[PDB]
């Protein structure tokens, strides 16, 4: 190399440490790596930053992905790249991304009810995000509560935020799945926000189950809300890889008397409600019978009073507790 | 099914960032050109451009991958000088970069460097009589080095699918696709995807195609809206290579011409 190149592109190069403060500050530890709450040093800044140090050294594949992707990627709901550090000394990568004081794992925690302006909210913005993803060929392959963010006080109140923080809940994971679909679909997402809908509406996990790709218990609960699927309702469920060993280890006329109108009814929800309908077609057994995230934006669930709001809280005092240090 | 970022060119890091202006391009590279003439370092570049499709060939990469790695290198000496990086070092490690980004894998420390060093023996002795002097953990510093230059720019889009695209809408894919695909390749040894949109590329190379094989297509042109001038300029310069192509000895000069490339400083 060219001496004279290196001097002056280590000079200016900026770096982690000489530009934010993070140390005692690490919020997750995840698995694809550890998650720190970052303030700016440098003078013009009271806003906070979520900070990542990828886990590895070098340019790993998840490195690489991750990269590629989010600074391509551009949407107020889904969560932005700000800045990507490379550090020569150890070879470690951290990304800069906006600080999310809450996630919906936490604001469900919380109220154990949801005001359904907040509901409606919630899911509309999950909606928008997961279509601009879906719109670009993005699948993000494991929706659920803690991967949607939503962000505190500020310029974006309310706003939420799709990430992918990584790491045993099969809960809100598609029956193809547990039958042993090959591929990762759009239709797999949506499945996983009816899940995050119905547990917005009522607090519980709808299919809460006890701790191969075919899980019988998962299965069983999935079977429980709601009832086992008739020939005519998912035609090509023959076609799964698990098939045979679903039609031995279950029997239909065990789910005679479940559904999901039944299980929803049970938890103080309307079955005639906006809410319950569009829940059922987000809540389909067969992928190809689910609806797109286009369509449930279209819904007129989101034109009955009370409308989406910007702000998943509505001007209201947010009384959530802030992120806790590790 | 299809592939991410798809139809984003329009809001992309390619297209917002990494289509340069021409008068910048030519204006950073007279550094090099007091060591070089303007014919010797677009030589360079044909000669790099086939360094890097034979990496590509011997590792049994696509030829998408192939195209990103060569835009990464493009890139880099767009930006910077010869001096910099040896592009000895910088071709090897776009293909190891593009690979990774194109989501076919990590190559081996073992693969890329036999690949690195049996191309070179193999195919290029004629440029090259020592064998290929670098390691892992030289090809791993420069991939940082290249990240960096690029502001983590990795998605790239190329006049492939635009091309299919069009040739679905002609009606000809057996008659003119495979010629118009070949020229496509062959802009990649020029500026051109620095400096015009993939799409108006593939419409050039379309065009020569089927002037090629005397395929009417006045109309079908006409028909589509876009500026013609442009890409009268594209079609200007893909012309322009197969004359540089038919003057060039690759294998009886670049050995003389790589010997006046600036040379790298050491430290003191
Ligand atoms: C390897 C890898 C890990 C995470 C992501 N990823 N993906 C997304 C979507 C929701 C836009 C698809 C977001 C992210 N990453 C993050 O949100 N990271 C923040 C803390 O880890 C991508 C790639």
């Amino acid at each position: 190399m060219d001496y004279d190149f290196k001097v002056k592109l280590s000079s200016e190069r900026e770096r982690v440490e000489d530009l934010f403060e993070y140390e005692g500050c690490k919020v997750g530890r995840g698995t694809y790596g550890h998650v720190y709450k970052a303030k700016r040093k440098d003078g013009k800044d009271d806003k906070d930053y979520a900070l990542k140090q990828i886990e590895g050294t070098g340019i790993s594949m998840s490195a690489c992905r991750e990269i590629a992707l989010l600074r391509e990627l551009k949407h107020p709901n889904v969560i932005s790249l700000q800045k990507v550090f490379l550090s020569h000394a150890d070879r470690k990568v951290w990304l800069l991304f906006d600080y999310a004081e809450h996630d919906l794992w936490h604001i469900i925690k919380f109220h154990r009810q949801l005001p359904r302006g907040m509901v409606k909210s919630l899911l509309y913005q999950i909606l928008d995000g997961i279509h601009y993803l879906h719109a670009n060929w993005v699948l993000h392959r494991d929706l659920k509560p803690a991967n949607i963010l939503v962000m505190g006080e500020g310029p974006e109140r309310g706003r939420v935020k799709i990430a992918d923080m990584g790491f045993v809940t099969f809960w809100y994971r598609a029956p193809e799945l547990l039958l042993g679909a090959r591929h990762y679909t759009k239709a797999i997402d949506i499945w996983a926000i009816g899940c995050i809908f119905a547990e917005l509406l009522t607090s519980e996990p709808i299919f809460h189950c006890r701790q191969n790709p075919y899980h019988h218990d998962q299965l069983d609960r999935i079977f429980n809300v709601m009832g086992f699927p008739a020939d005519k309702d998912w035609e090509d469920i023959k076609k799964m890889p698990e098939h045979s060993t679903l039609m031995k280890d279950f029997r239909r006329n065990t789910y005679t008397n479940c559904s999901l109108i039944k299980y929803m009814e049970k938890h103080k929800v309307k079955p005639d409600s906006k809410a319950f309908h569009l829940l059922q077609k987000l809540l389909t057994m067969d992928p190809i019978k689910r609806i797109t995230s286009e369509q449930a934006m279209q819904d007129p669930y989101f034109l009955e009073d009370p409308l989406p709001t910007s702000d998943v809280f509505a001007g209201c005092q947010i009384p959530y507790p802030k992120r806790e240090f590790l | 099914d299809d592939k991410a970022m798809a139809g984003n060119f329009w809001q992309s890091s390619h297209y917002l960032q990494w289509i340069l202006d021409k008068q910048d391009l030519l204006k950073e590279r007279q550094k090099d050109l007091k060591f070089l003439s303007e014919e010797e370092y677009w030589k360079l570049q044909i000669f790099f451009t086939n360094v890097i499709q034979a990496l590509g060939e011997h590792l049994k990469l696509r030829q998408q991958v192939i195209a990103t790695a060569t835009v990464y290198f493009k890139r880099f000496y767009a930006r910077y000088s010869l001096k910099s990086i040896d592009p000895v070092l910088m071709a090897p490690t776009c293909v190891f970069l593009a690979s990774k980004v194109e989501e076919f894998g990590v190559v081996s420390n073992t693969r890329l460097i036999a690949a690195a060093t049996s191309v070179l023996k193999t195919r290029f002795s004629y440029a090259f009589p020592k064998e290929f002097p670098y390691r892992m953990n030289h090809i791993l510093e420069c991939e940082f080095y290249l990240l960096e230059l690029m502001d983590c720019c990795l998605i790239v889009y190329h006049p492939y699918r635009p091309l299919l695209q069009y040739v679905q809408d002609m009606g000809q894919e057996d008659m003119l696709l495979p010629l118009a695909w070949r020229i496509v390749n062959d802009t990649y040894r020029t500026d051109l995807c620095l400096l015009y949109p993939p799409f108006m590329i593939a419409l050039a190379c379309l065009h020569v195609a089927c002037v090629v094989q005397q395929k009417d297509a006045r109309q079908w042109f006409a028909e589509l809206s876009v500026d013609m001038e442009k890409i009268l300029e594209i079609i200007r310069v893909i012309l322009k290579l197969y004359e540089q192509w038919k003057n060039f000895d690759e294998r009886k000069e670049m050995a003389t011409i790589l010997s006046k490339m600036p040379k790298p400083k050491p430290p003191p």
